[PDB]
């Protein structure tokens, strides 16, 4: 039932609650249908993140800064890895160069990308969508 | 990161529709003037909604000082769901670029305003 794809990170009850205006918080609540993004696997390991049916179409800045809303640009699209911690990891393909991998603060919001690379857990996102099972 | 913590008492006014942050003090403050210390202000700011903006009163030199400023969260409280706070930290060296110290944030929408939210919040260095 590909539908509303939930994701977050960091121990802690906290949902990526994404707004149409674009600044999109850590929201641990799941009463406003606004935690809710259509990720999927666009190209052969390239996902890409876009709150379709609820906010907007991500576009990270420089990848430093993450954020969406006007247009779902290249920075958009990140590589899907996994990690044996129960965890879901993207590259950020756009500056993996950099070996740069969107980040988001649990607690402040979808922006680390100078700490994108190893140095935030936070990178190892838990998702919660609603499978075809 | 880190900005230390923030003691503050948040209340709601059903009447005018409004939030009432009342912070009590900011401890454990990053520094930034020339000797340790800095020039930390809130500046109470929102997500999208963007409805309201209140600048602290300047604090010269200081990583842990008291004050216990009003700030009235402009929105209803039926509103408030969909808006999350935030609250910034910023220095006032009043020479070079006034940097964010750090900063916090909360949920309103889990935010049950059943009274009043009394809380030890911590503080975090938000680079900004």
């Amino acid at each position: 039932y590909k539908k509303p794809k939930l994701l977050y990170c960091s121990n802690g009850g906290h949902f990526l609650r994404i707004l149409p205006d674009g600044t999109v918080d850590g929201t641990r609540d799941r009463s406003d249908q606004h935690i809710q993004l259509q990720l999927s696997a666009e190209s052969v390991g390239e996902v890409y993140i876009k709150s379709t049916e609820t906010g907007q179409y991500l576009a990270m800045d420089t990848d430093g800064l993450l954020y969406g809303s006007q247009t779902p640009n290249e920075e958009c699209l990140f590589l899907e890895r996994l990690e044996e911690n129960h965890y879901n990891t993207y590259i950020s393909k756009k500056h993996a160069e950099k070996n740069w991998f969107v980040g988001l603060k649990k607690n402040g919001s979808c922006k680390r990308g100078p700490r994108t690379h190893y140095g935030q857990k936070a990178i190892l996102f838990l998702p919660l969508p609603v499978s075809s099972d | 990161e880190k900005l230390g913590k923030l003691q503050y008492s948040l209340d709601y006014d059903f009447q005018n529709n409004q939030l009432l942050v009342g912070i009590i003090q900011a401890a454990e403050l990053p520094a930034l003037d020339m000797g340790g210390t800095s020039d930390p202000y809130v500046k109470v700011f929102l997500l999208p909604d963007k409805k309201k903006k209140f600048e602290t009163k300047v604090h010269r030199k200081t990583l842990n000082p008291v004050f216990n400023e009003q700030f009235t969260f402009k929105v209803p409280y039926s509103e408030l769901g969909g808006k999350t706070l935030v609250m910034a930290v910023y220095d006032f060296d009043r020479f070079s670029k006034h940097d964010i110290i750090g900063e916090f944030k909360v949920p309103m929408n889990t935010v049950d305003f059943g009274h009043v939210t009394e809380e030890w919040r911590d503080l975090q260095s938000a680079e900004k």
